[PDB]
């Protein structure tokens, strides 16, 4: 009847909720038993009201002006403070009068900024509440320190008792019980397989500490957590069932599931949508989720079903924002979708796909998304993330001192962080900081040199090259260059690149390069140093004319891998009967093999197969030398290229097509005898599979 | 017996320039990838030359059941790169009998698995972790291949 | 489990944990491992690893005992006993052996459920019959709950609730309560959406239960918890039976829904990197689990098989498959690919399979499976099961409404998967009379409501494409269409459709597969027919070609044409020729009675559509030389295509839509790629929408036609 | 993370009368256009001098709670169903409201599924389906009203 009775009721079961930042919009149902709807967009619909409507009574005196006076001083002190708790989390009015809505999703916390330095500051720091103490403890999991965090979630949980509140009790014990998983599986996987990965035996934990977490926890069930707690945490704070198991991500997973399907279906029937779409619910449920578990000090962020949720949500927007782009005209949306807002990626949308992504994954974006045509906002914010990324890896791996633990948590951030910068726009100090950080200290476990050689490139594909860059490079080449001074020091790497791609780079953009370090070291080589010089003559460009008349002398003159290395870097222009002596000797050599292969059964695929450019040499009249014929039957490929009449076309395989430099690919489409097969196979691929390149090769080049 | 047909398959590692058999064997999951790409990194060049080709070329793979040894283990607690040899059975389609097997062996692997499961729930052990080919400058390298079935 | 270090000790413990076990006809696998307290696990192969346990390898001994004959010799006839009763349960189950001795296994599949073979005549006897024990009374129920009657299967229910605990049996009173709950929710949801939304759908208000037992399922569970059922309830059955908790609250959907969701992220995954798989692949993992699920769901008598749950389970779980399917077909390989796995089951489509698809999926659904997959080339066995199994359907939908007897309760079960069934039944080889009763059962007695003129003719001419048309088929097709001209006496009806086409369209299917169909009861019905009763003329026109001679002279005496869809129509015959000037008049007419409302509608500035645009047709006219008047270029201006056609000199190409060549004939899409004034554009924009789409047909008309 | 959404309109209304059934809101509203041909035709005939083969279907969808009050309970104790669509656009330049469009279909059929017998207690949320008829005469379904006269 009267607005205090409505007004107090609200107090009363609302108040209770002020000792936590954030409650979700979709968790207000259960705090009123099941009695409302609180969409995703922050509306109201009622399901099981039969009585007076308590909670249309309070947004309508939030419209109203006169009635807010109408009540008493402590009441509209009441009214205050719900309004502004309402409007921190974002309820804005009810579904009938419901017009235009914009949320608005702020995070706050340090730990999602990865302000590292802020926190050192934090902690220490004389702590004066308990809530600073749960922060602290927090701050010092993030940080990778998790010996001491169990240290402060045992002094908070013991002294948490003698006071009316529950909640910290509540949530420190779950973040207790979550950090001694943590290290469990931590040692473990140490134990059985750092060992190997690592090199060494690695122990952070003595065993002392891993006795008494299992002494002290051995016998404790999380199932049971919240029925034993008293009836009045039982009965304000039925919010936070949901956590005390792991069915709350089952429960979101579900959903996200039947959401992904209809988006799906929605795609392949290539319907409109009008209203709230599919995947505007998908995005405020992700962040409400983030948000939730991230402003309240949750720790259950770092595990791999909150990394999987978000990365499938972030997937599934990403993949509806290509199809966007490319839908067909019909005849209806231009009037209602004209001026497509495409999907901008902000700041934020930048941060979760770095931190929450493996280099896998955002490989298979690529594949399936034209992710280079997306908008990307908020550069400034964006450059400073990624300094500051370049300036912790500098400092942390720059001293003597690595935290391993937090090593395992933070390497694939900046791995993924420093893969992805290739589609934003970089200052020209900060693109200097971060070229230093991922050549010189990044460490080589993780990283091979033919990794970081496509790492730059990646990253040089979107800013030109200035000096400075250019200096780096030289700088760390000529490191390695001297560090090539052992009898042992043989190098490795994933694809093959090597330092003549580092060569190659410096002079692809500039041209005149002088490079007087490595001059200066040339000119001191005396001799017996094989492998040094095999090393700088691959980098012969770079060297200066008086170091390539000193490099000319005792040089390894023909050898079929010297051959090789020699014209890639353009000392050979065309081939002498020496060079064609050389490749049959080659070639018979790799006949016996093959014929004691063929007696023992044995096939052979090598990343150095000389086989196939023999071919290629071959059929752009590179050798004139006619005894080629005779070693048919040995590869496909060498077939393929010297007798396009002779080779059986069934052992075509269509992947050697991608491999083919564009001036073949025009050469290939001019002989008749090679015309009429591989169109074929060219159709059939096309049209059984998706890649794009089989059907641009198709289309640009033989059509 | 209605519709369900398996298999089997089975992993063994080494350390080089070593007899020490320190690993696992079974390969449950056992994805085996190769993948070939090229870019534009040989965007310009200065024409009439004879090729270079290139074709990057890298190969991944992941086993797991664990219980690698308990020997080897103890005098490692106390960097040759590693080898690898795969064995795996084939049988005839025509007669479904016993006759082949395949000999498969990468004489350099990279070992380089995400060091973070951190799952909710503990499992039932299964740590699957990953291997990269590693490859050098020399010659060969990548994959030797055997097969069986002289008969 | 610290004291257990005896042989006869080892049997002793695994019979005091399974024996309470034998009340249920089957129990999941992977399951098992709550039973034991999480001490080992079953993988869904059928072999066992140890997870947690540090003593004596109990389930170890159990399995060297069974391959050891002379050991299963030392034991007493009473453990000799229990050893059998363990074999045969664990046989039943599906176990096998150990995993570090597991060589080739081969997993059995077999679900006996009358409830899932849908025999619904055998499943009627089997009701009437007398009752035996509680189990029969607990089987009568789920098989009343199954054919419609839920009014009586609450009383079945309440009467076994109210006698078991007599028998001190355990399991009955935990099964038939939480039947019972999901009967009523069923029954509750029902009325309420009949009640909201039935009378609009079926034009009546149906009331197929009475007031007052309304009121007393109201009254009963007011206040009915479900999540409390098993805790509340005694300590043996919590102590015994903790494998079948699940059943109670809704996580039972959860678990097997997360799964499913991890394994399809990986299988995705795994399909756009081209990763070749050894052992177990991640999709055998999906068809194992979805059996066990299905056997334990349907054998054991649960009536949570009717709700939207399961069916998405269902569906994503195939669709997951299919695609796999799809993909492992067409792949490139260098030269190990077909090494490793050197075979294909090639997902062989069994009984099974097809049960499945029909009963748990909608058009969409499968729509959207033969848009993205290529069902056709996938293999199909036992193609006599599966023709039983559409018989029986078709007998079943005859007998139901060929009788004024229809029940509305079944009748919102079992349409769904008619429909299915009826759709799916294109891919596989039938039978004559299979087909026969099939027809028939389509053409004459499904509903109108579900099933209009449009989408029949659909149907039909999809189970005309693996098969041939026998005499049989053609002769009840037209006895269909004498039906509609028996029929086409009313003066409102109109044949309205979802699709553009009506009887004609029949005729013009029969008449494709064999010409010479002058037809015989049609003939009299057109002679007998005279010039008052005009309504048929429409009708008659439509059906020309199947008349007679004397009929033809009939017709040519009779009928005229005087507006556009006569002469429309009469083209879409073959009948005309060519066009003396007076269809050039009329069409003229039309065109300028279009200028003058157009004048009007941009005065008022509406726009419009009106859908089925004439003057496209009339562009085409234009084009393609049949029509070859000057007079026609005066109304430039009408549409894009109409632009497009006329006057392609002076058209701009931003105002081309590309979903247009969608409807090109082979001739007209020759002649427009043989023109070049027109052309580039007409190849830039086809290769600029291939290029960055996956519409499959854009690839094949820019390869086939234009290049 | 400032999320823009719309809104829309729905309006049902029986044929010959004014019987009016309405929803507030469309949130779904999952309108679906599709065109699908196969081969057909026996061929024979020489010309076929026709190409206008066409298969237009028109699907809706739209969710609700308001069936109406002043029928549904008279009735509780096949003359077409033709729905009335009406939404707003604006002009990007300004952003402001200036034109109404409506949408208009002469004849429409519920084809709902009445198997959405679910586990949970819903949000309600009857989701309608509608499919778009066509009779024989001319013109229906799609027609479209344009406002914005400035």
């Amino acid at each position: 009847t009267k607005d205090d009775e409505v007004i107090d009721y609200i107090y009363g079961k609302i108040s209770p909720l002020f000792a936590l930042q954030y409650i979700r919009k979709i968790d207000l149902k259960h705090v009123f038993e099941y009695d409302y709807h609180f969409e995703v967009n922050g509306t109201v619909v009622r399901h099981k009201n039969k009585g007076f409507g308590y909670m249309e009574r309070f947004f309508e005196l939030k419209e109203s002006c006169d009635e807010r006076s109408k009540l008493s001083k402590k009441q509209y002190e009441r009214f205050n403070a719900l309004f502004n708790f309402f409007e921190k989390n974002g309820v804005i009015c009810m579904a009938k009068d419901a017009g235009t809505l914009n949320t608005s999703i702020e995070i706050n916390s340090l730990a999602y900024h990865g302000k590292y330095d802020v926190m050192k500051k934090f902690i220490e720091e004389q702590s004066v509440s308990i809530e600073d103490d749960y922060k602290k403890a927090f701050f010092l999991a993030c940080l990778g320190r998790w010996e001491e965090s169990y240290d402060l979630y045992s002094n908070i949980i013991l002294n948490s008792i003698d006071e009316s509140n529950g909640c910290v009790y509540y949530l420190s014990q779950i973040n207790r019980y979550r950090i001694y998983q943590s290290i469990t599986q931590a040692v473990t996987q140490f134990n059985g397989l750092g060992l190997l990965t690592f090199g060494r035996h690695y122990k952070p934990f003595t065993d002392e500490f891993l006795a008494r977490i299992e002494r002290e926890m051995t016998n404790f069930n999380i199932d049971d957590l919240f029925n034993g707690m008293p009836f009045e945490f039982q009965k304000k704070y039925k919010i936070l069932e949901f956590l005390s198991d792991n069915q709350f991500l089952y429960d979101d997973t579900v959903k996200l599931f039947e959401l992904t399907n209809k988006v799906r279906s929605e795609m392949s029937e290539g319907s409109y949508s009008f209203g709230m779409s599919s995947d505007i619910v998908v995005l405020l449920r992700l962040y409400d989720n983030l948000r939730f578990l991230y402003e309240n000090c949750l720790w259950s962020v770092s595990f791999h079903e909150f990394h999987q949720y978000i990365r499938n949500s972030m997937s599934l927007l990403i993949e509806k924002a290509e199809y966007e782009r490319t839908r067909d005209i019909d005849e209806l949306g231009f009037s209602f979708f004209g001026k497509k807002s495409g999907f901008f990626m902000e700041y934020y949308d930048f941060v979760n796909i770095s931190r929450h992504f493996k280099i896998d994954d955002i490989k298979n974006l690529e594949r399936s998304c034209s992710i280079d045509k997306i908008r990307f906002g908020e550069q400034e914010k964006i450059e400073e993330y990624l300094v500051g990324i370049a300036e912790e890896i500098t400092k942390q791996f720059s001293a003597n001192g690595m935290n391993v633990v937090f090593y395992t948590q933070f390497i694939s951030e900046a791995k993924a962080a420093l893969y992805f910068a290739k589609y934003v726009k970089l200052s020209e100090e900060g693109l200097g900081k971060i070229v230093k950080a991922l050549l010189f200290y990044f460490p080589e476990r993780d990283l091979d040199i033919g990794k970081r050689y496509v790492w730059l490139e990646r990253l040089t594909k979107c800013n030109e090259l200035p000096k400075s860059i250019i200096s780096i490079i030289d700088d760390f080449l000529v490191l390695q260059a001297e560090k090539h001074i052992d009898q042992n020091y043989s190098e490795v790497s994933s694809n093959g690149l090597y330092s003549r791609d580092y060569g190659a780079l410096i002079k692809h953009f500039e041209k005149n390069f002088i490079s007087k370090r490595l001059s200066e070291i040339t000119l001191c080589l005396t001799q017996d140093k094989q492998k040094q010089i095999d090393f700088l003559f691959k980098l012969l460009p770079l060297l200066s004319t008086n170091a390539k008349s000193h490099l000319l002398s005792f040089k390894s003159v023909e050898n079929i891998n010297d051959l090789m290395n020699g014209i890639r870097i353009g000392l050979i222009d065309e081939f002498t009967p020496e060079h064609e002596e050389l490749i049959i000797e080659y070639l018979e050599t790799r006949k016996v093999n093959y014929i004691v292969e063929k007696e023992k059964g044995i096939q052979t695929f090598s990343s150095n197969d000389y086989m196939s450019t023999f071919g290629i040499w071959y059929f752009l009249e590179e050798i004139n030398n006619s005894k080629m014929e005779e070693f048919i039957g040995m590869d496909d490929q060498y077939d393929f290229f010297v007798d396009p009449e002779n080779f059986d076309y069934k052992k075509f395989i269509p992947s050697w097509l991608k491999n083919y430099n564009d001036k073949l690919l025009g050469k290939i489409a001019g002989n008749k005898h090679m015309k009429h097969h591989v169109i074929e196979v060219l159709k059939e691929r096309v049209k059984n599979s998706n890649d794009k390149r089989y059907l641009e090769i198709l289309m640009n080049y033989f059509i | 017996m209605k519709t369900v047909i398996q298999d089997t398959a089975d992993v063994y590692f080494k350390r080089k320039s070593d007899g020490k058999l320190v690993f696992t064997a079974e390969a449950q999951t056992a994805s085996f990838s190769q993948a070939i790409s090229e870019e534009k990194l040989r965007g310009g060049i200065g024409n009439k030359p004879l090729y270079i080709l290139k074709s990057e070329k890298e190969i991944n793979l992941t086993v797991k059941n664990a219980f690698f040894d308990l020997e080897w283990l103890a005098m490692t607690q106390g960097s040759e790169r590693y080898e690898v040899e795969y064995r795996t059975i084939a049988y005839n389609p025509d007669t479904e009998e016993v006759y082949s097997d395949i000999y498969i062996q990468f004489p350099n692997v990279s070992p380089s698995g995400e060091f973070e499961m951190s799952l909710e729930n503990g499992n039932a052990l299964a740590p699957e972790i990953k291997f990269e080919a590693l490859a050098d400058t020399d010659t060969d390298e990548m994959a030797v291949v055997i097969e069986a079935s002289r008969d």
